[PDB]
C-alpha cells in the first residue's frame, strides 16, 4: 500500500507492522505539561508530510550511518523554515527506512532510533565533539576510514561501540527494527517527542538520533554489488513557539 | 493553445537506480499514459492544426 | 459537454464540393451538364473528422450557393436546374438527356435573385450505416476498401435557358450538413496526409513520413 | 427611468466599422479579402459610453449594410461572403484560403437585392466580463492595459464571383448592438481626446490639454 | 478605540464609520464562482493582519500619491511571500488612512480606492507605461516635478486628471472618503476583491489602486509646516492557489 501524507506520498509502506517508540504515540503538548501555562492553540498540519532524503549506498564494506533529528530536516521546506524562524519547538517523527534488493541479495541492518545520543570524540585527551560535526544535516554521517579535519572536534568512528562507549548488540534496548533482506526490506518507527522539557531550541539540541548499522554484511553476485537505502521522515505533531519575522 | 508560463510540468526522477539480480537485463523501459478526468471539458470548436492537408487526395 | 456531442462535432455544415460550369458555343448539349457522385471524403478536414469513427449514420441537408459571372454581353437572366439522382438510378450524359425531366429524380430550379436552394436527404444506404473504413473486398475480390452500400447518389446541374448564352461562368458551392448523427467504434485520428480516396494509403513518393509529433533535442527539458 | 437603464444607454446599435473592398485585376487572390478584428473601441463616441464602467458583459447583434458601386462595365450581379472567425481560430490570408469554407467559422452569403445580413454572437470572453480598463500586464510584462480575454474574433469578407469583376468598389458598414447588457463599477467620464486604442494616454504633441470646462472672467457672475 | 488584528494592532481606528466599497463585504471565493470546480478549503488567518507603510510627508506643495494593490504589499511578510510563492491569488483589503494634525492645521484629502486604475503615460506618441513604474512597491508614487528616466515608460503626473484622462472631482464615483482636518483625520475603506475572474496573477495585475489627492492645500503656522499621513493595509479573506516550493 501507500501512505499519502500532505502533497507527498510514499509507496511500499504497506501494512502497519512498524514500531512505536516507547509505546507512546506522538501527541500535541498537553496544557498540563506546557511551560507557559497554556497556549490558545497550535494546530498546523502544514509541516506534516514526507521528506525523503537522498538514498545512501550500501556496499559490501559499509560500516554504518547516522543522522540526527531535528537536524537532518533543517533544510526541508516548511519544517526547516519553521524551526529556523522560531525560538522553541518540539516534534515527533515517523521514520521510514527501506531498501531495494532482490531475492538474490542477503544482508541485515539494525535501524535504531536513539534518544539523547551523545556521541564520543575520536581522539584521546581533553577533546570534545564540535558543533559542525554533530549537525551534518540531511547528508548524515557515514563511517569512513579517511582522515578528516579539526580531528579533535571529530566524533568517534567506532560504530560497534554505538559511537558512545556501549556495545552494539545491546543497541536493541532502544526502539529499533532489523532489516533482514531475505524477510523484510523496510522498517518503520513512529517516535514521540522525548526530552526533560516541553519544548527546546531545535538548533542546539538533537532529541533523536537515527542509527543504521549493517550487522550482517551485504553480499550479492549482481553486476553492481550495492543496493540503495531510502529514508523518509515525517514530522508528527510539530509545534513551535516564539515566532520571528522572516525575509527580513 | 500551449503556454509555457501558464503550463505545468511533470518531472520524473531516480530516487534510486535500477536494482537487479544476476543474469538480468541492466535496463528496463517505462511507459506513460494520459487521459482526461470527469471534469475534463472542451468548448468553441476550431480546426485541428495537428493535421495539415497539402496534397492531391486524388480519387 | 453539449458542444462535445456528435451532433455538434459532425453536424456542422461545410463545403463538400465546388462545381464549375462554363457555357460552350460549339455544341448546345456538349458537356454543359455537370455530374458529381456525392462523397464526403473529398475534403481532408471533413474526412479526418468522420474517420474518427468506424460506422456513421445520419440524414443530410444540401444547400446550394450559385455564383454567376458574366464576362460580357449581359445574359443576366439564366435559369439553373440542379438535380439529385438517387443511388442506382441512371445519370444524365447530355444536357438534354431524359434524366432531367424524370420524376423519380429530384430537381430544384433556381433563377438568380432567388433564395439559395436547399433540400434534405434521408439515410441512403442499404446497410444500417455508412462505412468509414472497410476491411473487405469487391465481389470480384478487387477494389478492396471501398463499400458499395455507401453510395449516396449524384448532384447534377445544367443551364436551362437556350440562346441567351454568351459564354458565362457558373460556380456552385455545395454545402452539406449531417443531421441526427450517430457513430460507432471510435478510431485513432489520421496522422498523415491522405493520398487516395477510399484507401488508407499514406506513403508519398520521394518524401519522408511526416507526423504531427514535433521533436525536441533532449527529454529532460520540456 | 426606463430609458436610463443600461439596456437603453449601451444597447443602441451603432456603426463600429467601415469596411471597403476594391476589385484588383493584377492577381485573383491579392488582398481582395478583408479581415477586421472586432473591437468596439474604434469609435470615440461609442468608446466613451462603454468606458463609463469598468466591466461589461453582453451579447451581440451584427448587421451588415453592403454598398456596391460600379464605375462602369456593369458587373451588376456579384455574390458577397461575410465570415466570422471566432477568437483563437486562424484568420484567412488569401482570397482562397481554406478558412472560407471551414465549418467552425460562421459565414453568410449576400447577393445584391437581398435583405441586409444579420446574426448574433454570445458573450465571447473566457472571463466573466469584458474589461473596459485593465491595470495589468502581458505575460511578458509588456503591452500593459490591453486584455487578452477581451478578444472577440474577426469579421472577414471576400468577393465570391470570378471574372465578372470589372473593378467595382464595395463598402460594408458594420452595425453592432449590445444585447442583455450588464455593467460593473462606474468610472468618471472621459474628459480628453483619445490618442491610442487600449490606452488611457491623453497627451498630444505640441497642443495644450483641453477640457470641456469653459472658463469665465469672474466667479461672482454666472 | 483600537483594532487589534493578528500580532498587529493599530490604535485610533475608533468607531465603524468607514466605507465598504461597492457595498460588498470581503468574502471567500464561493464554490459556485470558483474556477476549478471547487477547492476543498482555503481557511488561513495567517496573512490577515495590519501592515503599516512608512508615513508619507504632506507639505504645502504636495499634489498627490498613489499605491497599487496587491503590489504595495509584495514585501510584507506572510502576505508578500504568499503572493510570491503562488501562481494565483485573490484578496480584499481594509485600507486605513490617517494623519496626525492639530486644531491649528487645515487641509483636505480625497482618499479613493480605484478598481482597474489604468494609468496613462506621460509623453505623447506611441508610448506606454513600463512595468517597473506601475509596481513601485510600498514606496508608492509621489507626484513630482523633477525629470525621470525611461521617460516614455513613465506614467502621467497630471493628478487633476486622475492620472487617466478623467476629471478629478468626478473621482467621487469610486469608493472614497474625504479627510477634512477640521472634522476627521482618518478614513477607512473595506474593499472586496474585484475582477472579471475568480483569481489572478497578483504579479501582473493590480486590482485596486489607492489614490490620495490634496483637494484643499495643507496650511498651518507651526514650526514644521508639514504633517504625516500614515497608511495601514490589512488583507481580507486572502486566498492562494498553485503553491510552489520555497527556499529552493
Amino acid at each position: 500500500i501507500q501512505i499519502t501524507r500532505g502533497d507527498s506520498t510514499i509507496t511500499s509502506q504497506d501494512v502497519a507492522n512498524a514500531i512505536v517508540a516507547y509505546g507512546v504515540w506522538p501527541h500535541y503538548l498537553s496544557s498540563k505539561d506546557a511551560s507557559a501555562i497554556d497556549k490558545p492553540s497550535q494546530p498546523d498540519t502544514s509541516s506534516n508530510r514526507f521528506y525523503t532524503l537522498r538514498s545512501v549506498t550500501w556496499s559490501s564494506s559499509s560500516k554504518g550511518w547516522w543522522w540526527k533529528l531535528p537536524d537532518a530536516l533543517k533544510d526541508m521546506g516548511i519544517f526547516g523554515e519553521n524551526m529556523f524562524y522560531h525560538y522553541l519547538g518540539r516534534s515527533g517523527y515517523t521514520i521510514h527506512v527501506q531498501c531495494n534488493a532482490s531475492k538474490f541479495h542477503q544482508g541485515t541492518l539494525i535501524v535504531a532510533l536513539i534518544p539523547e545520543h551523545q556521541i564520543a570524540s575520536a581522539l584521546h585527551g581533553n577533546v570534545n565533539v564540535g558543533y559542525n560535526y554533530t549537525h551534518p544535516g540531511e547528508t548524515g554521517r557515514e563511517v569512513k576510514a579517511e582522515t578528516r579535519l579539526n580531528p579533535d572536534l571529530q566524533p568517534t568512528e567506532e560504530y560497534w561501540l554505538n559511537f558512545d562507549g556501549t556495545l552494539l548488540g545491546n543497541i536493541t534496548i532502544f526502539p529499533h527494527q532489523f532489516i533482514n533482506l531475505r524477510s523484510n526490506n523496510s522498517a518503520t518507527i513512529i517516535a514521540p517527542y522525548v526530552n526533560a522539557v516541553p519544548m527546546d531550541s531545535m538548533r542546539s539540541h538533537n532529541n533523536w538520533s537515527l542509527v543504521i548499522i549493517p550487522i550482517c554484511p551485504l553480499e550479492t553476485s549482481s553486476a553492481i554489488n550495492t543496493i540503495p537505502i531510502t529514508i523518509s521522515i515525517s514530522p508528527m505533531c510539530a509545534e513551535f513557539s516564539g515566532a520571528r519575522a522572516k525575509r527580513q | 493553445s500551449p503556454g509555457r508560463s501558464t503550463s505545468g510540468y511533470i518531472t520524473c526522477w531516480y530516487q534510486t537506480r535500477l536494482v537487479i539480480p544476476p543474469q538480468t537485463p541492466p535496463t528496463a523501459r517505462l511507459l506513460c499514459f494520459v487521459s482526461g478526468c470527469k471534469d475534463f471539458c472542451l468548448r468553441m470548436a476550431r480546426d485541428t492544426n495537428l493535421h495539415l492537408q497539402s496534397g492531391a487526395i486524388a480519387q | 459537454r453539449d458542444e462535445m456531442s456528435l451532433e455538434s462535432f459532425l453536424g456542422r455544415s461545410g463545403c463538400i464540393h465546388e462545381s464549375k460550369l462554363e457555357v460552350t458555343l460549339a455544341n448546345y448539349n456538349k458537356e454543359n451538364f455537370t455530374v458529381w457522385a456525392i462523397n464526403l471524403q473529398e475534403m481532408a478536414q471533413i474526412r479526418r473528422k468522420f474517420e474518427l469513427f468506424t460506422y456513421t449514420r445520419f440524414d443530410s441537408e444540401i444547400t446550394l450557393v450559385p455564383c454567376i459571372s458574366a464576362l460580357s454581353q449581359d445574359i443576366g437572366h439564366i435559369t439553373m436546374q440542379y438535380m439529385y439522382v438517387p443511388p442506382g438510378a441512371p445519370v444524365p450524359n447530355s444536357r438534354d438527356d431524359y434524366a432531367w425531366q424524370s420524376g423519380t429524380n429530384a430537381s430544384v430550379f433556381w433563377q438568380h435573385g432567388q433564395a439559395y436552394p436547399r433540400f434534405s436527404l434521408p439515410f441512403l444506404s442499404v446497410a444500417s450505416a455508412y462505412y468509414m473504413f472497410y476491411d473487405g473486398y469487391d465481389e470480384q475480390d478487387q477494389n478492396y476498401g471501398t463499400a458499395n452500400t455507401n453510395n449516396m447518389g449524384s448532384l447534377c446541374s445544367r443551364i436551362v435557358t437556350e440562346k441567351h448564352i454568351h459564354k458565362v461562368h457558373i460556380m456552385t458551392r455545395i454545402y452539406h450538413k449531417a443531421k441526427h448523427v450517430k457513430a460507432w467504434c471510435p478510431r485513432p485520428p489520421r496522422a498523415l496526409e491522405y493520398t487516395r480516396a477510399h484507401r488508407t494509403n499514406f506513403k508519398i513518393e520521394d518524401r519522408s513520413i511526416q507526423t504531427a509529433i514535433v521533436t525536441r533535442p533532449i527529454i529532460t527539458t520540456a
